[PDB]
């Protein structure tokens, strides 16, 4: 078995070393479902996925099927999509409206709250209030819905901590808040979830180098070539004080935003009444938001978004060697009809399974996972030494542990917290 | 919002049926042999290349199966954005298709419908797209295409003015959609 | 018992060939878009809808590959029992197809033969039935259909009098056969 | 490796609780092949599947391929379909007639008894009498052929015990005995065998509630719908004194038989000479078999049938997450052609992979097993409390431990015996 | 090197198109019903039956995808060699096909071209070969065929002078190639 | 975990017994990757596969992807096809010529020696010469390129030992040496590698009995049938003194060569200037090579070839239940063009995926592996008793431990050495 001492030596944030077995090992993965996914806050979607009473979304927490459902009192509930009788799935569609939920196996009926309210032949053949599906804790953050099984786990706000200001770049720009664009794309990648989560946590490096050369080329005019494409170098990276969360962004490099989102969005982000209302609201953080572009973020373990592009996705783990990508797009509720359309179009073009950027990430992760089947490929540590000891907590513009955009400080913090969650059984030590 | 294709009661002539079929067989050959600039040439300036999302819905909510024109999609493209994709796939630094995949577009079930405009036809067809890449990766797709084709003076005899791909999937089982439908 | 389909040396006319092919393409559209009432309307009162079991035999005992008419089958149906199957599939409480699956009937290899009754035709065809349901469930079927089709005054031009479906399987790899062939 | 104490805690028949891990755990499954399938009496088919000399049927005992073949002395032998040289399949077809069996790898020849009679180049390179494939103990119960590897196990009749009267409802109606209708239907379901074994053992509940509403509707006249359909409520359930066997049936509900099998079978089962001969042949049990309809039964572990419908099936395990279903139909040998055809047609219509009843079982089981991939779905006990404490041994009509038709006493017994077989290494304690 | 099939600008006549299509449908029937002696009769004395290896190459080294005529291949056959293959497949001791497999050759995408010799034709067709055997084995193949077909006085109307099978696979995902393409 | 005592119990060369679990156990397989494939000499191909500077071939060592690349200094280097940053595959094509190798994830550039020569933004964000992909030892034997990860392991010559002479029958026929015919065929077989590795090591028996009767029939004259074809019985088998290598061949039965290879290959091998030159060059071993026909050989673990047919194959393990067969053909560099063509032609006809011989091998191996899923199928040992104690070292014609053509002495050596490598942790005792 994986002893805490053996688990602690899998990650070395001091030397910048990672044991490749963390991406591959079966028994480690099984520890993750318990130690990581069973007590972390996990993204299920947006409040606008479930606007009115009885509205639901069939989604996941780790490998546990769950139902997110809007209540009469305007609150959101999350229960395990499993009948406690013999285990049958209670909610059998992706989304819609429910007056109730009935099991198709033996007819145990549930209200929209997940309360067991009817059992056929109950008098003829025990308390119903004691046998409903397992309830998860529900906490919202500016439109985003998060869930957590563990009652002893810290509240969302504390869990997020100093990473919140970086979420507000995407979420807190308008007083009316964000809304999710209709539809949620789902596809399957044969790779470990930590590859996907780390990339949006710390990895601008891959976009600034070789991965997305053809992605930039696709967003570049036919007469223009990659030699005329300016390499971005200016920017910063953030590692969360607690949580394993991380973010990276470019500073004064609006070429990168243009090559992805086009002129109409680039203008909406940087110039005009809306761009001005944003920096006023985000003034208390002290961040030059109108100057931040190409931003990536991960809220540990599997909530990842691209604040400049409004691209959000959830990584559902499916063993050590497979994930599911569940991705959606946000827009400001009051944003013009032309602007919403531009966010919609460019997100599809760039970040869906067929996306000109997304296609290449899938190719990379798949070939890494395949390699980790080899013995010697797991025998030596992987390099995570970028920006080792170059970041400091006193930046004039950006709060928290901030360094260079091309670094792995956010990465080292992500894996270190992963290590911590896997080796510490009690929140007594784990909590911030 | 799709439903059964409205085939005409009077079936299209044998000449036109063979013309549309040979077109798709030719188009498939270009796609399977990676002739991308030759394939892109078929796309009219006003093309809408569309692949909506598909969801699991109860019979009672069957109207909600496909995503709307203002929802996200797998593909929602114009002539300009389509060329970007042709730039990417022919690129030496486009890793998803370098090395390139080995695809097969098997076409059948071709139903031709004439429209108010002569030489412009609404076409329905079914396909199975078999994709094999790298050492062992196999991705099989099935579905139908709903095209609006125009008579053209090119090498294939027709141009594509519109294309809706209805894919037989909800969650995509492939890691990407690097191929063209 | 079945062996090679006894095709006529003289091939069917182009007009007839096209009509039968177009009938199947329309039928596939009906099935894939879940127009079950409209598809059942094609079934004649005397319909025999049949799918025999197929077994692994040594070449010496090759006459015993298929199950007989007094043996068990996957389907052995009449108009009356098919109606019930249509009743179940269209039902809100029919859990196997609610939410419904996503099918593709790719039809090809159509060989048309005249019978001893005018306007009645014996048709041999091949298919791949791709069935996708729920989140990740994929069931691929392949085989041949041996039909007896009648000219009819309907939307499709033909009615179904007999259907024998020869599936390329011994053990079924699908958990059910909630789809129509 | 699981300890006997840890295995005993997986099932609790007193409280009516089941650990969901039993359907999913890999190492529990590897135990099941040794502890359960390695020493249980397992259905292989019917005598009439192999009527003449040399007639064989390739089948399974768990995941071990076996050959059942009729001998010249009319006895039936069963041996492992594995050559002891280098493991090749000796019998490579589904069924047929053999005069001999020859290995295709190195040409070791065998007779129809499974004895090694010829080894090529034996003189140039050991006793052939010691190197034939493993032989199973074979026993026949009123037509049905059973097999068991374990020489220390209780014989068939003793193993069956007080479950025998309920088998005879199907098997002992005529002096001529039953014959198997030709055809063995095979399909694959991604679920644990225990769900399927239990349903036929104890679960009339699923048919009398929600699972088969569309199945009933399929038989219902075009001018009628479900609102007019009678819901059977009268009946009983049997738990075997030993073995985890079970059965359940409706009492005085001929409409429930009509709705499934049609009028001609309902007539044959309830009224006339044949029905009266059947009750007088089972007079020793004291059971009103003419009033017993819709019956379900499991002979633990994986022998399941539907006595009133003449449907029989074997569940071959294929890991914790998969089974194969091997189904066939019986009829009384001297039954009128009209009745045999009605049993054949309705069994295809209802209980094949395409069956209007079957479809919805496979659909339910697939979802349950998917749900058990999740960590939280395996963390809480499943409810098995139906009919708890309501069963008694002194029923005037039906012998043995009997309760109400909608109970889970037969299930608790199946799971208790499963637990016993799994936790008790020796037959010294395990036998009746 | 193979590249896009050089289809004629003027497509073949409806009659000829139908003849070539029907030829393959009958051919697939012969193979899928194990009429091997009858299928072998279709092969001319100068038959080249060829299936080259396919490899993963960078777009740059694309000319090196397929193996050459002096490299190894999956099939590189003459009439004499095919004879031995037919002799084995029909044998009681041909263990790979005894018990025999259950195959479906689904032919479509037929493009016909008239060659140098009159009544000799250059044909391109896409296929999927579904192969099911024993209990649960399923091997799926996809690709295109490049045929030289001469008019012949047999039951199918044509004979096969040359066949090149371009398989969509680098590494073969099947344990063997006991079937015929 | 598997104890050294338990490992020794799995193989008994004295009684000639084998535990079936060796082909099925997942924990033994994982140990094989470390204890066998981690330190054995593994074939990668031929020097002619990489003749020019920069020419590479992507292949495998166990489940580790490796790159074999020719250097400017005419030597060959073998390194792990894995970037040490985040595990991305460096060389992403089957074969070709390279000037540099570049990772597609973050752009770490490598030379054709596997040295990390460039890191994007290195100065802006650790020693490059320390972070190159794990290098393997490379040693060539008369055209054939072998590789080994273990620096403590004996050199290739010492590893091969008295098996070298039998490799010379194929490799040492001309001063011109051998050349690999273009093209390497690759296919997947769902079976354990040890079945495949043993067959070529020791198993003439399968080809001498039933496996290839249809293969012979396919190559035999059209006017001749099986009952007219002569069965070869004369020949010998060789067990290596150390390493688990083994070879087998027919003696004075050229009709066996004629059926498989045709008359022209038969003539070239047995008669003429080339046949007598090959017997002169191998005169130091005293072997009458012209009389040796239909030879087979394995160099432990996964290097197998048929010398007389010039067919060579590497088995890539893919779990205990799967392999990949990568096959290529040799010819004498100075052989007649018609001989080169006859070797090319008959290898395709006989030994490819669709080969008239190969077809049946896969068919057998598949059904063996499927059978080993069962409990009882793994419960009794397999018979490896052929030619037990019938081999000797003082043979007039062939050097080493030699017995009859139909024997399992070489097999016992291969399994005994497998057992030795799996149990003994150090080359201190393991070495010859
Ligand atoms: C993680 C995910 C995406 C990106 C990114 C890609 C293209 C353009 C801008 C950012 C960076 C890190
Ligand atoms: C287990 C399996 C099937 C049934 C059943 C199905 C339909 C009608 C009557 C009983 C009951 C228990
Ligand atoms: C392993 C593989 C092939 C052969 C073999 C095949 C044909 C003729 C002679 C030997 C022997 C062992
Ligand atoms: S499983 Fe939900 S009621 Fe039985
Ligand atoms: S494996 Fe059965 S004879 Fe060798
Ligand atoms: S993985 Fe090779 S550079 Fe990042
Ligand atoms: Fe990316
Ligand atoms: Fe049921
Ligand atoms: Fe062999």
């Amino acid at each position: 078995n994986w002893t805490p001492e053996a688990i602690r030596g899998l990650v070395d944030q001091e030397k910048g070393l990672l044991d490749p077995r963390i991406y591959a090992d079966q028994s480690l993965y099984e520890l993750e479902l318990e130690r990581v996914f069973g007590r972390s806050w996990l993204l299920l979607g947006h409040e606008s996925h479930v606007p009115e009473t009885g509205d639901f979304l069939a989604t996941y927490m780790g490998e546990d099927p769950v139902v997110m459902v809007r209540q009469k009192d305007k609150s959101i509930k999350v229960f395990l999509n499993q009948c406690r009788h013999r285990g049958m799935r209670i909610c059998r569609s992706d989304a819609g409206n429910a007056k109730a939920f009935t099991c198709s196996y033996h007819g145990w009926a549930y209200d929209i709250a997940g309360k067991l309210v009817n059992v056929p032949f109950e008098k003829e053949a025990f308390d119903k209030a004691e046998w409903g599906p397992l309830q998860a804790r529900v906490a919202t953050y500016k439109g985003l819905v998060f869930a957590n099984w563990d009652v002893q786990a810290p509240d969302l706000e504390t869990y997020l901590g100093d990473a919140r200001p970086y979420m507000d770049v995407m979420l807190d720009r308008t007083p009316a808040g964000t809304v999710a664009i209709g539809g949620m794309q789902k596809w399957v990648i044969p790779c470990n979830w930590k590859f996907a989560a780390e990339q949006f946590c710390s990895d601008m490096y891959h976009a600034g180098t070789t991965t997305h050369l053809s992605g930039i080329l696709a967003g570049i005019p036919p007469e223009m070539d990659l030699s005329q494409a300016q390499i971005p170098t200016k920017g910063n990276q953030f590692r969360a004080a607690w949580g394993g969360h991380g973010s990276g962004w470019y500073v004064d490099e609006p070429g990168s935003l243009l090559a992805v989102m086009g002129p109409k969005v680039t203008q909406y982000w940087t110039e005009g009444p809306a761009a001005e209302l944003a920096e006023q609201r985000l003034g208390h953080t002290g961040m030059p938001v109108r100057r931040m572009v190409g931003q990536h973020m991960t809220i540990f373990p599997t909530c990842s978004f691209l604040p400049t592009f409004n691209n959000i996705r959830i990584w559902h783990p499916r063993g050590p060697n497979e994930i599911e990508v569940w991705a959606f797009t946000l827009v400001d509720a009051d944003a013009p009809a032309e602007i919403k359309e531009e966010y919609r179009r460019h997100n599809i073009r760039n970040f869906s399974a067929g996306g000109v950027f997304e296609q290449d990430d899938g190719e990379n992760w798949v070939e890494i996972q395949k390699g980790l089947r080899g013995y010697k490929a797991k025998s030596q540590p992987l390099n995570a030494q970028m920006g080792l000891g170059r970041s400091q907590t006193g930046h004039p513009d950006f709060p928290g542990n901030v360094g260079y955009v091309y670094a792995e400080e956010a990465a080292r913090g992500m894996y270190h917290h992963w290590m911590r969650m896997m080796s510490e059984p009690s929140w007594a030590t784990l909590k911030p | 919002f799709f439903k059964t294709f409205e085939w005409p009661s009077k079936a299209a002539g044998l000449e036109l049926q063979n013309e549309i079929e040979q077109f798709y067989y030719r188009e498939a050959q270009l796609l399977d042999h990676r002739a991308y600039e030759a394939w892109f040439a078929l796309l009219d300036k006003d093309i809408h290349y569309f692949m909506p999302l598909r969801t699991n819905r109860m019979i009672r909510e069957g109207e909600l199966e496909y995503s709307g024109d203002q929802d996200l999609a797998h593909f929602d493209e114009t002539h300009e954005t389509m060329y970007g994709r042709i730039r990417k796939v022919t690129s030496d630094v486009g890793w998803a298709e370098n090395p390139p995949s080995r695809t097969r577009h098997l076409v059948s079930n071709v139903i031709v419908k004439e429209t108010a405009t002569p030489d412009t036809f609404e076409v329905n067809s079914a396909f199975i797209l078999y994709r094999n890449r790298l050492e062992r990766q196999v991705d099989i797709f099935a579905g139908e295409r709903r095209d609006v084709l125009r008579r053209a003076d090119n090498n294939l005899g027709f141009s594509i003015a519109k294309r809706t791909i209805l894919l037989d999937a909800s969650t995509l089982l492939s890691n990407n959609l690097s191929m063209f439908f």
